[PDB]
């Protein structure tokens, strides 16, 4: 599992640096990310690229396959990470033109962070929805290192408990997003008997989510073993097609999302799932998916973080769908 | 003006799986309000499952019996207003088997322990249900809630009845 | 078995402020971010910028030649007087499942509702014919219109640019300044010296100059004609907004800078090739592929077409080859 | 500051075809400068062909013989100054079969007719070559040009030598 990455030259005309990781090269210009690897090349528009890179960075390579598009992406091996071109593309695979390299995660993550920093310009937030931010086009113009370096929040047990991740408020820097202006913000009534105040705890979860400053960013709010509730607020398009290496579940908390479901291995369209409030569905382990949300919407993403799952699915000792009827 | 659309037992609008080349049953799609609307008060119906872990939907209506659990659980109110009472058990081992998972209906009889507190949840409020506490609910008007838990002696599975088969 | 003419203006949504439209069994709705398409048995979403840019082309080109794929799902096939609109026709997943849907229209009926959609959905300060760095955004609720941007009169030479009574050369005084990404291109006219009486047949013009003054991107426009041989050059910036599945071979001659072409199978949409063309590179797109171009800097491209109406049939019949030269 | 890159006989940078699943010969890929660079003076090498219609690449060098054609043609100068001389033929039928197509080489000697005009083209300049006129070229230094015409008597085909065959 490789470790060799490199900062290459700043381009005189564009102002941007290029980067190498193993055999892959990364270069951007005024409109595009340009990728090369031994045997071929690919172009992704820079806006989509940076939104995808932002999530793959913020999520630490997430679970399973983070497809940036139909050609390029990463596969999390939890400590190591595969980067690929065409691994999950029928055309490339049939032709034997796919390419994959395997890295130590910290090595690939360090280069991905430098890419994101160098390629993000002033006033552009690749974590935000298009109506909330400026543009990534043109030559290097400053940076937005503040937007791309946000601290991950993860509750150890539950939001708002002593020593755990805190409730969001105006005062700690998290106001209500304009598209949730109407969401009630009152906290639940909590009256603890003397000596139990650490154990009697509740918070306004929809209010917390109305205060999220990023889009498409599942964030642990409550834990029971490996079961993680990871809600998030969603707007525009999930910047990746997620092919999970386990099953996962979506519960729509507000408004509406449509999921485009394709085959995980080939990328062929399989289904479109419309979820309105209250709808819960499963994404099976052999598909990839990408969501669309016109209005900023609240979603619960529910995960089983157990590391045993991917090998069980591979073996067939765990099913691709968790329930059959 | 901005309108954020939330569901309620009395006002939900189910979506669904549109198929290109698939089986809709693979997505195990239901609407937790519809599920709560149709169950017995405080009946805890599985609406998601991933190995042993579950999400349960239930309608709160009147006063429940007491529950306790060998691990933590969380409840999220989805609609209406729901009162939670917490009791610290003197001997929770007398009610819950240490080797068990999932909530346990531990009876309507008040178990022996000390009052921990009380919580009033409305839509969107999540409370902790801590290992070692017994808890019970009251809701004046019917309300919906979900549980993050583990499949156990209280969990009802009825996937054929709740899910899209299209 | 007649071609359809049923199209309809549906309601204005009072939140977004946009009208939705019907054409046969398809309906067209946009919101703040998306174009929402429906047909009998199916639905599809396309980000509204990609959608308006592709629509601007189909409308500008009068459905062009063969297949204008807006994306991997949705598009039109020109039949020259009639036009098929589709979802999934050129998508193996849809076709293998029998979920593709096609409806054939009378060309002017479909065109008139495409124009209505294009007009209603295009907001003030948004030019769907320009590159992203040249124009505003389409997001959010209806806010005015850009009817002049979407109404540009096509320019076509009958014989050559500059001939008497033919399409004129572009100059600042006729409202065509040089584009900022062509700022260094020389703008002199060639020397033309006609003997008395032959002034209508001694003619020449600065083609690269005329292109450097194009006011829109990706818009082949006829500059010179010999029978069915059409020289259609244009200035390209960003991404070609459609994938073109031509019903005939066509040639690309790169005049300036560089374009890369994403080459896919026309029927399945599978990637087959990527073609990088720099100044002086000339190549052909086979009839059996679809292609989409990427130009970082605004570049000059010659699109060379054979406009003969007889070719599509011959290719379909297998009488004419899918590659125009063999070796 | 903006630089628009044009090619030249002495400075071009050829691209090509990368294959995922295909044959590069399907794309008939050549560079018109390389083609004109390697050709004899005024040799008209087909670089595009669609049925009977061609695009020909030629290197102008010195004075060409005269040409005439039964239909309009066009010439685009790609690099270097090229002078075009036009003559209205008295009897075009005496030099070119009004039923043939493609340029015909009608000799070095001045055909019979009236001086029509003179055109001087530089890079990027296109001229009409009108039916019924004979035309000749003059180029002091090697210059690249392209013709819009029809396959005929002067059209050289050498696809195997000009286009990409491997990837
Ligand atoms: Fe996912
Ligand atoms: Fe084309």
């Amino acid at each position: 599992a490789r470790t060799d990455t490199e900062h290459l030259a700043i381009n005189n005309e564009t102002g941007y640096r290029s980067f190498r990781a193993g055999g892959f090269t990364f270069t951007r210009d005024e409109y595009f990310a340009r990728l090369t690897w031994p045997g071929g090349s690919h172009i992704i528009p820079i806006d989509a690229f940076l939104r995808a890179m932002m999530r793959d960075v913020a999520w630490g390579f997430f679970y399973g396959v983070v497809n940036f598009d139909h050609v390029f992406g990463t596969i999390n091996h939890y400590g190591e990470v595969t980067m690929f071109a065409g691994r999950f593309n029928d055309a490339y695979r049939n032709a034997g033109r796919d390419h994959e390299e395997r890295f130590k995660s910290s090595a690939l993550m360090a280069v991905f962070k430098d890419i994101l920093s160098d390629w993000t310009v002033e006033g552009y937030d690749p974590f935000a929805a298009p109506m909330e931010t400026g543009l990534p086009w043109g030559i290097k113009n400053g940076n937005n290192d503040e937007a791309i370096s946000r601290q991950r929040v993860t509750a150890r047990r539950m939001v708002g408990l002593p020593g755990d991740t805190p409730v969001r408020t105006d005062a700690n820097g998290f106001p209500v997003n304009r598209q949730f202006a109407d969401v009630p913000q009152e906290q639940p009534v909590v009256e603890a008997e003397p000596g139990f105040e650490a154990e009697v705890s509740a918070y306004n979860l929809f209010g917390y989510l109305s205060r999220s400053d990023v889009t498409w960013n599942p964030s642990v709010c409550s834990v029971v073993g490996d079961s993680l509730f990871c809600p998030t607020s969603e707007e525009f398009i999930l910047p990746v097609e997620h092919g999970n290496d386990r099953c996962e579940w979506f519960l729509q908390l507000s408004d509406e999302i449509v999921w485009d479901v394709k085959d995980k291995e080939s990328g062929k369209p399989r289904a479109r799932v419309t979820a309105r409030a209250g709808d819960i569905c499963c994404m099976p382990a052999d598909i990839r998916h990408q969501g669309y949300s016109t209005k900023r919407s609240m979603l619960l993403v529910w995960e089983n973080g157990s590391p045993k799952i991917p090998q069980m699915i591979a073996d067939g000792t765990a099913p691709v769908v968790p329930v059959t009827f | 003006d901005v309108v954020t659309e939330f569901g309620a037992l009395t006002d939900y609008r189910k979506g669904g799986v549109e198929i290109i080349d698939d089986d809709p049953r693979n997505y195990v799609f239901s609407n937790v309000f519809e599920v709560a609307a149709n169950a017995a008060p405080y009946e805890r119906v599985a609406v998601g499952k991933n190995f042993e872990y579950v999400i349960e939907s239930a309608r709160a209506e009147g006063t429940s019996g007491w529950f306790s659990c060998a691990h933590d659980e969380f409840v999220l109110a989805m609609d209406g207003q729901i009162e939670v009472h917490l009791l610290k058990l003197d001997n929770s081992d007398a009610y819950v088997d240490p080797d068990s998972e999932g909530a346990v209906a531990i009876g309507e009889a008040l178990p022996e322990g000390r009052k921990m507190g009380r919580i009033v949840l409305r839509r969107g409020h999540m409370a902790l249900l801590p290992v070692g506490a017994a808890y019970r609910f009251y809701a004046e008007q019917p309300a919906a809630m979900l549980f993050q838990s583990i499949e156990g002696a209280v969990t009802v599975q009825k996937w054929g009845e709740i899910c899209q088969t299209e």
